[PDB]
């Protein structure tokens, strides 16, 4: 398989959550949500993330409630049977930009922008790949590359021809905390947020892992010592042979 | 109980081995022995038994296969690179 | 482990199930607190609690 | 007599786990069987608890697994334990099988034990296939499609058998729902087969690393081997926990985090790692029917070993040539797996075909020839004339 | 499961031939030394898989003194194996001691078994 | 020896069903056990085949059973067999237990056999309850609600246990999905308990209608009892087929053809017929906790029989008073069932309370008193001085 | 195999019963007997004769219960009829 067909290898960035003892940077998850909302959400859904899950992770209960209520959801029909709407609540799932697949394709030149709830785990390369893709669109495709109309060149994408154009540009977002919204900063932030969307158990899983490996390592070492003691009599056992007198 | 078929192993008291005589065994209680205060250092010269005596039976076959793999992998990489285009068309079609 | 230290608590007997279970209950509490404290301290600044301290609305 | 011996139920426990006379010299390789028992238990328990939150309907399957990952308390632990546990089940099984091959465990009087083992291997592979289908990700749908289609190679009735397996025109709702029902069932059939496996083992007892009789020096299972088994049970749990908590998706495929799509087979499709060697064997044959027959034959050929091993001594411990070729077979099996992970390209195709030949040649040519030669070497190497 | 009768037939053919003998024996000697069974205090005949009627007949007919000695070598070997050591050099079985003490009993049992099988299936040509 | 005896697997089949020495005089009441094995097989097989088409989600459950009735080829046969099979399982089990009661089968040396049987009875009732919940009709929802609520009577932690079983605020999706997973599991636990039951039976063999030793005249299971069991197997199948094909809903409740509704408990609610006697016992106590305790005690009291039967002879065949009271107990049980099918009204309340007292009095008072009187009657009716 | 606890039943050749002597049994092959035609007259008189000895043990308890049931059922029907409303109010509370 050629390099182009495989796609350019995504390099290893120093994600602060890489490492057995590292949690996600929650300030980054928070900014990442803003990038998702102000940029990605126009074409990408996040169907598996319930509003309630952001609480105590990237936002307060109050902030999430206000965010949920900005959207309308189907409610139970009235006493006449007529359909009605209601503001979103914590139990609702973050809504997508399109009502159906046909509408999504119609707004993206026949292409279907995938749900991003599991994108980090659904791609080889994980965070490194997502980040590299978002920051790897060159101004022009390499010489000799025939790019189909409506398509864009990105070396990190298998085949190099991708239906999504570059969307991150410096300062397109104004971060609440004052962080400079460079393309790489935004890409770093959405990727962290998206990693959390894919693995919300991340921080707790690693914490339990520390408890589990410590207890098991001790149990393993203890069992070896206990085994040696129980076997000490057999291991040091001695035999002597004295050929019996010929008579039987 | 129903009559069962003969095998090559019995049970305690009639294990099925030959009659034993002339052999005397001795053992000492684990409680009377040194509390395993000689794991390393004392068992380092004995260690590598499965290495020095067994490593070649494992190493040679492993080396043969690894090099066979590396050789084929480097060739595949060459074939799909710009420089390998002519040979690819030759061996592929 | 030291022999005399063990003997002052259990003499020449092994530890009984009742005491094993009682010790496991204490272990579970102390171990969890110690691990959690070390873990949260190791990631200080990254936790939501730490972020919420500065950030507000 | 003691109650453990007198009581109708306890006597079985005593017979198999307490007083069972064990050869004094069995090494740690003899610990894999207990590990396989542990694996089966882990899978069944985690599986049942997850089943309580799973929906088999094709439109709900993938989402229900996500529900287990996200909403169920400790659900991610159950799922990662079950998924990684399955991989460990196969690794330990390969080691258990390799142990048997090396020590001539398949030889008389343990042929029945070995044959029952082969059946368990087949059932375990089938079970894992069914379970993988239940997630209903891209690899699930396509794996289900390819595997069920294997039967379309049966002449005359092949296509009908496939339609029957599907319950329709393709892998659809009926297929996933029946696969989940069957995924629940087979583990219990495996359990029954393990009991049969243990019964065959019990009448002759375990072999040992010297390959000779263990009747002159036995030691009770209780304490000695109960505590020795504990060493590897903890090591197994430690290693499994490292994967479960620190690297839970390393043994899996990213494509299975994409819901099944009947209209698109991803270019990046690759079978689960433990199936790669058999996958490579099938791909090595440029013919539909023969590729299928050859792959199934790679499992069935295990049954000829008691007949092709012409040696007069059990096991490879004292055999220079046999030890060398055993390792050639092992690394050849790993290579087959690596080839299976590669695309159909030069020179991987020839390499796969050669490795496939070596796999079969081992059982049908190498073992009988080398064992006959060794028999003679042992004879002429000491006897005068 | 190759019979000892078959093994001996091939082996003797090699030993009787000056050419094949000088060519094979040295490799066989090296094979045996590499096998390492002598370092565990065992003789080759101790290694023969015994779970078959021929071997059981052979072992039953083996004289008592030799049976006791074979028993000791087997037990001692298991003990050495479990300790993951080899026996002290002076306790290793010497080449001169690695004698086929059971082989004659085995060949005798095989010959008798072979004859019974032939006699059980004899055809009568009237 | 014959292969059926030497082979490790066939020797078990031979000892249990071919050469097993049976008392020459066992009558047709001794055929119920084989019938129970047949029932278990019928239930597991029809159940697995239906599981392939079933959806446990609370919103899809009722409709998936209708899908089995309407769309699945022969689905109605599978469903009617499984549903009517369950009723038959209980009728035969009642007869099996009654035979044991009549012939003193619970007496030493068969106490263990009896106790394992009680455990199986409990598991079978639990399994049937779980399955009924899976239909998710009106009786399913309310039976699930009431039965899980039985645990709320446990002091202090009762409400927590119920919330745990439900997996929520009430019987909902979590509940039905876990009940189905558990319904699939328990039958396998029952199969394992049946193996334990058979092991206990095997060491002492069956008793006989005379209540004396069967050691002087035994006949092999094979041919004699294999063919005698076949007679009842066909009779059982004949009767089951009459219900399955000609009157499939007679043993059920029309309300279960109405989807579960969390807001309405039908006035016509009635438990499954085989649960009625126990339902009546619970209803007889005007207290929540004591009602639940008494109902479970109705099952556990079976365990006191080996101890309260003071007779020196095994069984009722030669006992006038015991025979009379055994039938009083039998019809009292049927009456309890009839009372359960009635509304809580005069004079049914008092009748149920008296019949409940009689149920317990049989084991705790009638059996010991009558058996003692009979021992003395046998003595003074012949001995003289 | 391990030593197991003795029970009250053995197997063929050692069933565990008392030593038998003086008893002689005779039997004839099923193949030499009349094709199961000795059913009626030889089993119709015995049938119902067996149940004539047992019916009272079943019938009396059954009669006691059936009449107790019918009596309560009829009383219930009366209590819920217009004519029984007076007594219903009395016994209900
Ligand atoms: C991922 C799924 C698997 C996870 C669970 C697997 C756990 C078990 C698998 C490994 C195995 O079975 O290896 C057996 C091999 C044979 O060994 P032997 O019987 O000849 O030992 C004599 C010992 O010194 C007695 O020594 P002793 O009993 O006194 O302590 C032994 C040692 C045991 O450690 C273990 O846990 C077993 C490996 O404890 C220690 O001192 C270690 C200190 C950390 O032990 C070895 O020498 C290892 C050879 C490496 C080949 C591994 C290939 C795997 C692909
Ligand atoms: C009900 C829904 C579940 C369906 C399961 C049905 C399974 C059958 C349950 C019935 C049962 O267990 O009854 C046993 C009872 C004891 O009998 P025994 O051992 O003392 O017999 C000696 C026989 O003449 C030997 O006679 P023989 O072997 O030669 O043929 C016997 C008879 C057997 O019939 C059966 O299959 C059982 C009814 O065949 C016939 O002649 C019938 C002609 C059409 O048989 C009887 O004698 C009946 C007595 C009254 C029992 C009424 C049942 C209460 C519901
Ligand atoms: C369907 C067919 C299935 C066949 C599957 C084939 C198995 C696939 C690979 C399984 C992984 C483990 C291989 C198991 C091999 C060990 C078997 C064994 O029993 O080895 C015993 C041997 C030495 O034992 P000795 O008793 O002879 O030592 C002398 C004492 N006097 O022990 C040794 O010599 C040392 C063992 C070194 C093991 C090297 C294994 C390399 C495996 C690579 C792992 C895969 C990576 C992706
Ligand atoms: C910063 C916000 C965004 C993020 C994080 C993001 C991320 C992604 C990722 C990871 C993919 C999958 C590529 C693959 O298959 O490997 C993708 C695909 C795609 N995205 Fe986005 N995206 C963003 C914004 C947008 C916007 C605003 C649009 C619509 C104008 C868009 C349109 C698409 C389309 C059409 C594809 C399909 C590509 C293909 O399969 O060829 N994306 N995006
Ligand atoms: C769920 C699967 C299995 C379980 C639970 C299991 C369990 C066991 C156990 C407990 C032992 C005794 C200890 C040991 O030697 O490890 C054993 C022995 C054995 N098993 Fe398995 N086994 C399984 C699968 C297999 C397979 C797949 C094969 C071969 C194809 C096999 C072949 C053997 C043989 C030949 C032995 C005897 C080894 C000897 O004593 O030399 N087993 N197994
Ligand atoms: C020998 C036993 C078993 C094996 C080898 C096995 C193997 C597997 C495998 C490989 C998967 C896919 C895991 C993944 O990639 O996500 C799976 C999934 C599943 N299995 Fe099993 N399994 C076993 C027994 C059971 C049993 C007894 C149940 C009980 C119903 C069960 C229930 C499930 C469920 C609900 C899933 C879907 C969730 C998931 O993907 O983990 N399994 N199984
Ligand atoms: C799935 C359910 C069950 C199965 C498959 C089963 C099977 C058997 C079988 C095959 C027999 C021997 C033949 C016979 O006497 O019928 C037997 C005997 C017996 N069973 Fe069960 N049984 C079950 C449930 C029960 C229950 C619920 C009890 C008691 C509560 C019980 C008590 C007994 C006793 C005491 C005997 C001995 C009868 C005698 O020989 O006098 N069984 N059972
Ligand atoms: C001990 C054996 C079993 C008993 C006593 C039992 C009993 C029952 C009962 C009473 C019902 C309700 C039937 C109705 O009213 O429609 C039922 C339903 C069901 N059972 Fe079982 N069952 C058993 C084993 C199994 C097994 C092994 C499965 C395997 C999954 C199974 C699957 C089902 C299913 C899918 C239903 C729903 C369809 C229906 O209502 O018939 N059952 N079972
Ligand atoms: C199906 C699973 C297969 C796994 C096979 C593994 C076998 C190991 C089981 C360990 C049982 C040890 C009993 C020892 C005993 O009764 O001796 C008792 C003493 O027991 C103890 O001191 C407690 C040891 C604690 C062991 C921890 C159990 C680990 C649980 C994880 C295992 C999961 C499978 C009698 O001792 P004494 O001989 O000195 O009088
Ligand atoms: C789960 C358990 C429930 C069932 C318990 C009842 C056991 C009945 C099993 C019947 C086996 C009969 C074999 C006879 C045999 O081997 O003798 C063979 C002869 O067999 C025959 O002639 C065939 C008889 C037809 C058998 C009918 C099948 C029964 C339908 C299945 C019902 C169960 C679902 C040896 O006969 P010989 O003694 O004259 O040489
Ligand atoms: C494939 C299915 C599994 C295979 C079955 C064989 C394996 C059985 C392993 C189970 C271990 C559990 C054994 C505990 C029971 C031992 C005590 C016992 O039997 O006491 C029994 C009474 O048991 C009971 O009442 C109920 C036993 C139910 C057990 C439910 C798990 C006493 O029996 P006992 O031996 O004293 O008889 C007197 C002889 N003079
Ligand atoms: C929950 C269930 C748990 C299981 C409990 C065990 C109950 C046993 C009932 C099984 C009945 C089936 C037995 C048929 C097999 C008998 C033939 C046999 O063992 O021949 C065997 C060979 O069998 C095999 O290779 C495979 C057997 C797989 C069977 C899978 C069903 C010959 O064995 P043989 O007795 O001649 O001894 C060999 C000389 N060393
Ligand atoms: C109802 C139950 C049924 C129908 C059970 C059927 C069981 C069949 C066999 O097990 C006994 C079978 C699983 C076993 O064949 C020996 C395996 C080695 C098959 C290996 C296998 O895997 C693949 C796979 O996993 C894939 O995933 C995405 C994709 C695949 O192609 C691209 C394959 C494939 O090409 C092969 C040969
Ligand atoms: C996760 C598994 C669980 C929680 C298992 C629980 C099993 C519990 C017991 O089995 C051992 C239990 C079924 C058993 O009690 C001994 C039965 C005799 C209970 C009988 C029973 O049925 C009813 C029923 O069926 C109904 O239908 C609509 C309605 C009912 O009231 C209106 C009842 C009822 O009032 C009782 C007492």
């Amino acid at each position: 398989m050629t390099a182009a067909e495989h796609g350019l290898h995504a390099p290893a960035y120093a994600w602060s959550h890489n490492g057995p003892f590292e949690t996600f940077d929650h300030a980054s998850i928070r900014r990442g949500y803003q990038v998702y909302r102000e940029v990605c959400a126009a074409c990408h859904s996040l169907d598996r993330v319930a509003w309630r899950t952001l609480v105590g992770v990237s936002h307060t209960n109050e902030e999430v409630r206000n965010m949920a209520e900005e959207f309308e959801y189907d409610d139970e029909p009235d006493e006449q049977g007529n359909p009605k709407k209601r503001p979103g609540k914590l139990s609702d799932y973050i809504p997508g930009p399109y009502p159906n697949e046909q509408a999504a394709r119609a707004a993206n030149q026949g292409a279907l922008p995938p749900d991003l709830s599991l994108i980090v785990k659904a791609r080889h390369g994980g965070c490194d790949y997502i980040f590299s893709l978002l920051t790897g669109y060159p101004d022009e495709p390499p010489a000799g590359v025939a790019l189909p109309p409506g398509s864009n060149y990105n070396p990190y994408f298998p085949g190099g021809s991708i239906a999504m154009a570059r969307v991150l540009f410096d300062d397109m977002v104004e971060y609440e905390d004052g962080t400079p919204a460079t393309t790489s900063q935004m890409a770093k932030d959405v990727t962290t947020f998206l990693n959390w969307c894919a693995e919300p158990e991340h921080d707790e899983r690693k914490r339990l892992g520390l408890k589990t490996v410590i207890i098991l390592s001790s149990l393993y070492l203890l069992s070896i010592w206990v085994k040696k003691f129980k076997w000490a009599g057999i291991k040091t056992r001695k035999f002597v042979f004295n050929p019996p007198k010929p008579r039987k | 109980g129903p009559p069962s078929g003969k095998t090559y192993m019995g049970w305690w008291g009639h294990m099925g081995g030959p009659k034993q005589k002339g052999i005397t065994s001795y053992a000492v209680s684990p409680y009377a022995q040194k509390p395993l205060q000689g794991i390393f250092h004392n068992a380092v010269f004995n260690s590598f038994r499965r290495f020095k005596s067994q490593f070649l039976y494992v190493l040679i076959p492993a080396g043969i296969y690894w090099y066979w793999w590396k050789n084929g992998n480097e060739y595949n990489e060459f074939l799909y690179s710009k420089a390998g285009r002519e040979e690819l068309e030759r061996v592929n079609v | 482990s030291f022999s005399s230290l063990y003997k002052t608590f259990f003499k020449r007997n092994a530890v009984f199930v009742g005491t094993i279970f009682a010790g496991a209950f204490v272990f579970q509490t102390v171990f969890d607190t110690a691990i959690t404290s070390w873990y949260e301290n190791h990631n200080k600044g990254k936790l939501w609690k730490d972020v919420k301290a500065r950030i507000a609305a | 007599m003691a109650f453990r011996k007198s009581n109708v139920y306890l006597s079985l426990v005593n017979s198999y786990i307490i007083d069972s006379p064990q050869p004094s010299s069995i090494n740690y390789w003899w610990n894999m069987g207990s590990l396989l028992g542990l694996c089966l238990v882990i899978q069944i328990v985690t599986g049942i608890f997850m089943a309580m939150h799973y929906s088999s309907n094709i439109e709900l399957a993938f989402s229900s697994v996500e529900h287990i990952m996200r909403d169920v308390h400790n659900g991610y632990i159950l799922r990662y334990l079950h998924a990684n546990g399955a991989s460990f089940f196969f690794m330990v099984m390969f080691m258990h099988m390799a142990k048997g091959l090396y020590y001539g465990s398949y030889r008389s009087p343990r042929v029945t034990l070995w044959n029952v083992g082969v059946i368990i291997f087949i059932l375990t592979i089938a079970t894992a296939f069914l379970g993988y289908c239940c997630v209903y990700g891209q690899m699930s749908h396509w794996g289900a499609t390819v595997i069920t289609n294997l039967f379309s190679a049966i002449p005359f009735v092949g296509n009908d058998i496939v339609s029957w397996l599907w319950g329709g025109f393709s892998v659809s709702n009926p297929t996933i729902q029946r696969f989940f029902a069957l995924h629940y069932l087979v583990p219990f059939i495996i359990a029954a087969m393990v009991i049969m496996h243990l019964m065959a083992l019990h009448i002759h007892g375990s072999s040992n690393p010297l390959g000779i009789t263990g009747n002159l020096d036995r030691i009770p299972m209780h304490s000695y081997f109960i505590f020795k088994d504990l060493v590897t049970v903890f090591l197994f749990m430690l290693i499994l926990a490292l994967f479960v908590f620190y690297s839970p998706n390393t043994l899996g495929h990213p494509d299975n985090y994409i819901p099944g799509n009947p209209l698109v087979t991803p270019a990046s499709i690759v079978p689960e790692w433990y199936l790669l060697p058999f996958y490579a064997i099938l791909r090595s044959i440029p013919d539909k029917l023969l590729g299928v027959i050859t792959m199934f034959a790679a499992i069935l050929v295990l049954l000829v070993l008691p007949f092709t091993d012409r040696s007069v001594v059990r096991g490879n411990t004292f055999k220079v040539l046999s030890k060398f070729f055993f390792f050639i077979f092992v690394f050849n099996f790993v290579l087959l797996g690596q080839i299976g992970a590669c695309h159909v390209e030069v020179p991987y195709v020839l390499m796969g075909q050669i490795a496939t030949f070596i796999y079969f040649a081992y059982f049908l040519i190498i073992v009988p020839v080398i064992s006959t030669i060794e028999n003679v070497l042992f004879y002429i190497g000491r006897v005068n004339k | 499961p190759q019979s000892f009768t078959s093994i001996a037939r091939i082996g003797d053919y090699i030993l009787k031939s000056p050419v094949l003998s000088k060519l094979c024996v040295p490799v066989a000697n090296q094979f045996i030394n590499l096998a390492g069974y002598k370092k565990l205090g065992l003789k080759f005949d101790d290694l023969i898989a015994e779970e078959n009627p021929i071997m059981q007949t052979a072992l039953r007919r083996l004289p008592e003194d030799e049976s006791y000695a074979r028993a000791y070598r087997i037990i001692r070997a298991h003990q050495t194996e479990l300790t993951h050591h080899l026996l002290p050099r002076n306790e290793w079985i010497k080449a001169q001691e690695d004698v086929p003490y059971l082989l004659p009993y085995i060949l005798e049992a095989e010959a008798a078994a072979k004859e019974k099988d032939e006699l059980d299936n004899i055809e009568v040509s009237k």
